[PDB]
RNA sequence: CAACCAUCAAGCCCUGGGCUUGUGUUGGGGACCCGCGGCUGCUCGCGGGCCCUGAAAAGCAGUGGCGGGCUCGCUGGCGGGUGCCAGCCGUAAAACCC
């Protein structure tokens, strides 16, 4: 689920400094001598948490490393609140990768162009069967229970 | 998300088990003033009302 | 361990080649070329892992099998078939006379017993061959450019060659003569 | 550092970025010209342009030697041609 | 075949539409969208085609035109999507310039190949565009791309099938595309609209769509007699001794005998 | 006593349909980019001088 | 100056043409 | 016999859910 | 050992029975498969059975295959309980579905001659049924001559 | 998990335009219409017409053959089988491979 979201996710990069600035060039010599709206990923923490309080996002993508984790930790919920499917993906240097910086706490995606508008559509969907009804039981339960053998036994002791 | 502090606890479990009385006379004490324990016992009572609804 | 990703991949390469190997026989192999012999020479490119039979027996025929090997050929009606089955495997181009006489000299290597020598002596030429009209290399160059009788033996005398693998440098033309020129 | 950079967009899969800091690195695969500068290198070692015509001896004994020879990692066909021209 | 038993055929049939269609409701339910005369306007009517031997073979199984003294499809209520090559934008500009009576009106989405493969590529859009749009134009290059991009919903189970149309002149798709000039090229959808499509499947009942309902009887008696001096000499194999029974046939009623 | 309980969800198990923000949308998410526009034309003027 | 189309075709030392005077 | 079906199992699984590499 | 019986569905144009047979191999044992198929024309219809030679191995590939995006399609892998497999499920185990030239060989059988008494017949069949149609085709008020 | 048939050819006719080949498509469902092959018959196939479905799905698999593998015996040779063939064809027979 990671690859094929990354594969979607991939075809809606923004662009960079290099083939903005060159972007921004072929409008400015063309004057001298017509578009549509862009499509990219969303990021930014309050960028995106704006866009799924107001239902403008279609799939949230959370990373699960971020270091103060209490900028995300509402994110689950505030998006299960809002009706808007999410996940939870390993590396926010991946997001980052994705959106041209070094780390992405989270992304979204609100429209992307009619092309692939049934590949966001499945991609939806398997994010709502394959992710989101298998964990449904253990967002509500709480974490621990990983105990070894050495921590066994100095319990047993402890006892 | 955040859940309920250890004393903000033991209030639901007595609102649950009927002693409101008690519940009011610990958040009295925890809290501090009379008008404050009105406002958490109320607050947590609608949280129990909210929670047997989704229930 | 492999997946089921690679398993359909796999499978729907099968199909679509055995339609088009199947669409080559049922329809007459014609192509729109004239009818004057010509030269090719031909460079096999990995196209897919998994091989179909007809043209296992047909790469064996010019010991085509390692990874960015090429091959001097000769165009029949015949081998323009050959050809017309081996595509996205394989490269077809008229050659140059920089780029043959370059490539004998840069690599050439020949067949005896088995065995891959180099080109070091043209004594060991005529100890080869010798009798086929051959004197020397420049004999075998000139074999290559003009198409003789006995350029059959001369291609069963050469190895395939054994090029180095480009860094980034169906029918080409003169691209492929800029690919030798990258590639070599 | 910039042979570190040029790993970065392979890393990001930025093809461009690739495709630009290769540019700037000007490397002699593509190029044929050596990757660094040594005229002031050559002006020091050499005082006269008679020293230069006596490492000519070995400079063009070098030159048609590798001409000859084919193509590998560190000799490519671009700076052969280079050579032979 | 003889003109009077053809001409009384499509007074006994009509009638019988008109009839069914003037019929009342077996319930209390009238409908909204569906006027008497708009009922039996839209409505089809064809002949059927019963050989005695498979067609098996290519050079007849490809789909074909007839023009005829009437055409087919001209009520302002039909929509008409041409499949082009290479540019889209150019022939987008070409309707946007060439002829404003009934071209503009009529056509109703001028589309690439390349976008047909990238846009509707899914099911849930190759049913809409079937959905939306009533005939289909096009080049007779891009037919032996269609029925991979287009479905068995699109293609195979139904006779509306894009028509072959010829766009080219006797690549670089932004440099300039290999096309025959402006005023000559609607003269050739004129045509094409305007034809009975006729597919003839492997086995030995096909059916070749003649008219409508609310026409003048004399008038599909004109186009049938046509239809069958068309098909016979053309597409039919094995000369006028394959066929053995033809009908004349409405949506849901019987079919009337005409024998050969 | 039960140490440390499961969580209920009693305000996110409804789900409410309309955004948050009542407030108008401005009218620069439905045009072309004035920012970008300036831009553009301190380049014309940068490539105009040479 | 050289042509590439000499030099492709296999003149070697005579697609190299020297002008004495710049 | 059964406790090494149940290992390549869970490898197999492990494989599939996690990866091969690293 | 107890068979397990694992259905899977919504199957990718592709995933046919090799290699839904090499797949499921790298994960255990498998006894048999049988994907279904068409009668009229050889083509699958996106749902098949297979046979693990051990249960628990069947529900360790099932749980790891349940909910997959593969080629656009989210399969559906379950394991079917042991009272609820009809022992008909496998009278097609491991052969080949042939795609059959139905069409190609009844419609010339049309056209190699017959027997003179099965015209006849042909002929006998032909003239009883132009009267029934007739006589149908007599309430809306036209006639056929001949 | 990419793309990749022809970003147009070839041959004709009555030399200016048209004709003919370039075989390709998901599966189901309706308590709907008709044509044609079979069944004594209820009904089963072939083909189109109308409608519905996220690239959806919980048995119903049945048609005659050509060659090949694992085998059961007899003298590398011969005779029968195979919940066989990512090989063919349509029932005689071929073709491919080594």
């Amino acid at each position: 689920l990671a690859a094929q979201a990354f594969k979607l996710l991939n075809k809606y990069r923004p662009e960079t400094k290099q083939e903005k600035k060159e972007r921004l060039l072929r409008e400015a010599t063309a004057i001298k001598e017509v578009s549509k709206k862009p499509y990219t990923v969303k990021y930014g923490l309050n960028h995106v948490v704006g866009l799924i309080e107001n239902k403008k996002a279609s799939l949230v993508l959370i990373a699960n490393d971020v270091d103060p984790i209490e900028l995300v930790v509402f994110l689950p919920a505030l998006c299960r609140k809002m009706g808007i499917p999410y996940a939870i993906i390993k590396g926010k240097a991946r997001l980052g990768t994705l959106v041209h910086k070094k780390t992405a706490a989270v992304v979204a995606i609100t429209e992307v162009r009619s092309e692939d508008k049934n590949e966001l559509a499945k991609l939806i969907s398997a994010v709502k069967e394959g992710y989101l009804e298998k964990v449904e039981d253990t967002r509500k339960r709480w974490g621990g229970g990983i105990m070894g053998f050495k921590a066994q036994k100095r319990e047993e002791k402890r006892k | 998300v955040a859940g309920l502090a250890p004393y903000e606890r033991r209030v639901i479990e007595l609102l649950r088990n009927g002693k409101d009385k008690r519940a009011r006379k610990f958040s009295k004490k925890k809290l501090g003033t009379f008008g404050r324990a009105k406002r958490k016992c109320e607050e947590l009572q609608r949280i129990i009302a909210e929670s047997r609804r989704a229930h | 361990f492999k997946r089921a990703e690679k398993y359909v991949k796999e499978y729907r390469e099968q199909e679509r080649e055995k339609i088009r190997l199947a669409r080559i026989a049922k329809q007459q192999g014609s192509f729109h070329i004239p009818a004057e012999a010509k030269l090719v020479f031909v460079i096999r490119i990995k196209g897919i892992n998994k091989i179909p039979p007809k043209p296992r027996k047909i790469l064996q025929l010019l010991r085509l099998r390692q990874i960015n090997n090429g091959v001097f050929v000769k165009v029949t009606k015949a081998t323009a078939e050959m050809i017309k089955i081996v595509e996205p495997w394989v490269a077809y181009g008229y050659p140059n006379l920089k780029s043959v006489r370059e490539l004998i000299y840069k690599r050439g290597y020949g067949k005896v017993n088995g065995q891959r020598i180099p080109l070091t002596d043209n004594a060991i030429i005529e100890e080869n061959l010798g009798k086929y009209g051959i004197i020397c290399i420049e004999d075998l160059i000139h074999e290559i450019f003009t198409v003789g009788p006995n350029f059959k033996q001369a291609a069963n005398f050469l190895w395939p060659f054994k090029l180095s693998n480009p860094n980034g440098g169906g029918n080409r033309e003169e691209h492929i003569n800029a690919l030798i020129r990258a590639m070599n | 550092a910039l042979e570190k950079k040029i790993s970065r967009a392979l890393g990001r899969g930025d093809v461009s970025n690739a495709a630009r800091l290769e540019r700037n690195a000007n490397l002699p695969e593509k190029t044929g010209k050596p990757r660094y500068t040594l005229n002031h290198i050559i002006r020091e070692r050499y005082p006269t342009f008679q020293d230069a015509l006596r490492d000519l001896d070995d400079c063009l004994s070098m030159l048609f030697l590798f001409a000859n020879l084919p193509s590998t990692t560190a000799v490519p066909a671009k700076m052969i041609a280079r050579c032979e021209r | 075949v003889d003109p009077d038993q053809t001409l009384k055929a499509c007074k006994a049939l009509l009638a019988h539409i008109k009839k069914a269609a003037a019929a009342p409701r077996p319930d209390g339910k009238q409908n909204l969208l569906a006027d008497e005369e708009s009922t039996v306007a839209e409505t089809p009517i064809w002949l059927t085609l019963t050989t005695k031997k498979h067609i098996h073979d290519s050079h007849r199984l490809q789909p074909g035109k007839i023009i005829l003294p009437h055409p087919l499809n001209t009520s302002e209520e039909i929509s008409v999507c041409l499949i082009t090559a290479d540019p889209q934008r150019f022939y987008k500009n070409a309707v946007a310039d060439e002829f404003p009576e009934d071209l503009r009106a009529k056509i109703g989405r001028v589309i690439d190949i390349s976008h047909l493969k990238a846009k509707f590529k899914a099911y849930e859009a190759q049913r809409k565009l079937f959905s939306e749009h009533d005939v289909f134009l096009a080049d007779t290059r891009i037919i032996n791309r269609l029925p991979k991009a287009l479905g068995k919903t699109f293609y195979k189970t139904t006779t509306k099938r894009p028509i072959p149309v010829v766009l080219m002149a006797q690549r670089d798709p932004l440099e300039n595309a290999n096309a025959r000039p402006i005023p000559e090229i609607v003269a050739e959808i004129r045509k094409a609209i305007g034809a009975a499509l006729v597919h003839l499947s492997p086995s030995t009942n096909t059916a070749i769509k003649v008219g409508y309902a609310n026409w003048e009887p004399e008038k599909l008696a004109a186009n049938i007699e046509t239809v069958i001096r068309e098909l016979v000499e053309r597409f039919v194999p094995q000369k006028w001794q394959n066929v053995r029974n033809f009908y004349v046939k409405g949506p849901e009623t019987a079919a009337l005998p005409i024998y050969q | 006593e039960d140490p440390y309980p499961d969580t209920v969800e009693w305000f996110t198990s409804v789900e409410e349909k309309m955004p948050l923000s009542a407030a108008p949308e401005p009218k620069r998410r439905f045009i072309p980019s004035k920012n970008e526009a300036k831009q553009i034309m301190k380049l014309v003027r940068a490539i105009r001088e040479g | 100056k050289f042509d590439q189309v000499k030099d492709d075709q296999g003149a070697e030392l005579a697609a190299f043409s020297l002008e004495g005077l710049n | 016999s059964k406790a090494a079906k149940g290992a390549q199992a869970k490898k197999a699984a492990q494989a599939a859910l996690k990866g091969v590499h690293s | 050992s107890q068979p397990g019986v694992m259905y899977i569905a919504r199957l990718p144009h592709g995933f046919y029975e090799h290699e839904l047979r090499g797949y499921f191999s790298q994960f255990g044992e498998i006894t048999r498969l049988r994907v279904v198929r068409n009668k009229k024309t050889g083509a699958s219809r996106h749902r098949a059975f297979i046979e693990f030679a051990d249960a628990e191995v069947a529900d360790i590939a099932a749980r790891t295959m349940d909910k997959y995006l593969l080629f656009g399609h989210i399969l559906t892998c379950k394991i079917v309980p042991p009272a609820q497999v009809h022992p008909d499920l496998f009278k097609g185990a491991n052969r080949r579905f042939k795609v059959v030239p139905w069409n190609k060989m009844a419609g010339r059988q049309l056209e190699r001659p017959l027997s003179e008494s099965q015209w006849q017949v042909k002929v006998a069949k032909e003239e009883q049924r132009r009267a029934a149609r007739a006589e149908k085709l007599k309430e809306m008020g036209y006639e056929f001559e001949a």
